[PDB]
């Protein structure tokens, strides 16, 4: 190991720049809003009832990305429109996501 | 919340690592918060004979 | 249900807010702010032009 | 244990043509510990 | 209530026995009573009637 | 509440400069008069017609 | 316009946990009778 030292070391500090990277492009990916809560929320009280029996319905978390929290305007599919303008924001007339022309 | 429902027999053996696990939700059951209603009408006449 | 350690079925939970409400709208008012008061006792007078 | 939530208060109202209104509006409620904590038996006649 | 006589509402033979035995089984620690004045004679007879 | 401190001076709040931002819109807008006073009495004749 | 940030109740707060428990666990005869510690897995005594 002439200039990685100790393999899992180095290897550990690379996959530490790797996290970090994926974090900085996640950050300003188009990533939505995925959770098996859809309007219990927090429902504190009751806590989702249909999940506890099978202890293995996880489902995989995924956070609400900017192009997500910018106001969009629909979901292609699994990601934020790239190709239509969000909607008017009823305070003013304002469209905070604009497709270029 | 509660502790346990039943323990029974648990003699087991020096290798039983096949599987277990729990699990136990929130128990927040409700609070209502009553609220209560009195009313007076009385007249200025009245408030003032004896 | 102390089967796994996740958070779907945790009891009494937190809702966890932020303590503020950042909803800003415009309100300038330049043309009130630069125009005075010429406070007044009726409302059919005029200004003989 | 009680759980007033505002106070025991009275009130008085707008009066009117020689009236005269009062109120009080008490909030208040209860609240148990551990449901299994305190026994009820009722009484029946026969089954 | 079925074999004393079946023509009044109220306890019967010494019930609050089992119903503080019932309690016992769960930690509930009371140590207070409520007589509810009609069935007051019940309490008063629970030193004699045998 | 969980971020405000009341419903009453917030709302209070809200209204009031609500109210002066309408005052800025009606004033740089088009809201021509709409009565039913022709007043023609003027010129030191203050009174309201018949 | 009425700002009064009253009826909001922003702060959301946390519980305060004073969750109760009633599952004896006296073990009378287990405090009583005292420990010892063996080292084979089978015990025996003569009398």
């Amino acid at each position: 190991n002439y200039g990685r030292g100790r393999e899992l070391m180095y290897q550990l500090e690379k996959k530490g720049k790797e996290i970090k990277r994926d974090l900085e492009k996640i950050l300003l990916s188009g990533q939505a809003r995925t959770d098996v809560l859809a309007d219990q929320y927090l429902t504190n009280s009751a806590a989702d009832p249909a999940v506890a029996g099978l202890n293995d319905t996880h489902a995989a978390r995924k956070t609400g990305a900017f192009q997500f929290l910018c106001a969009h305007g629909g979901l292609a599919g699994g990601v934020v429109d790239k190709t239509k303008n969000g909607p008017a924001d009823p305070d003013t007339g304002a469209v905070t996501v604009k497709v270029a022309q | 919340d509660a502790l346990a429902s039943v323990d029974g027999n648990n003699a087991h053996v020096e290798g039983s690592r096949a599987e277990d696990g729990e699990m136990k939700p929130t128990v927040i059951k409700s609070n209502v918060t009553q609220i209560l209603r009195k009313v007076v009408r009385v007249s200025d006449t009245a408030n003032t004979t004896a | 249900n102390p089967t796994l350690f996740v958070s779907y079925d945790q009891n009494g939970k937190k809702l966890s807010f932020a303590n503020w409400i950042s909803v800003l709208s415009p309100q300038d008012t330049p043309f009130v702010s630069m125009t005075g008061k010429e406070s007044i006792n009726q409302t059919i007078f005029s200004w003989q032009t | 244990t009680q759980m007033v939530l505002r106070a025991p208060k009275r009130t008085e109202l707008a009066k009117d043509g020689s009236y005269e209104k009062w109120m009080i509006e008490m909030e208040v409620g209860l609240r148990h510990r551990n449901p299994y904590a305190s026994g009820v038996l009722f009484t029946a006649a026969g089954k | 209530n079925a074999s004393n006589p079946t023509t009044n509402i109220g306890f019967d033979e010494a019930d609050i026995f089992d119903m503080t035995l019932q309690l016992y089984t769960a930690g509930s620690e009371a140590d207070i009573i409520m007589i509810n004045p009609a069935h007051a004679k019940i309490f008063a007879g629970l030193q004699e009637n045998t």
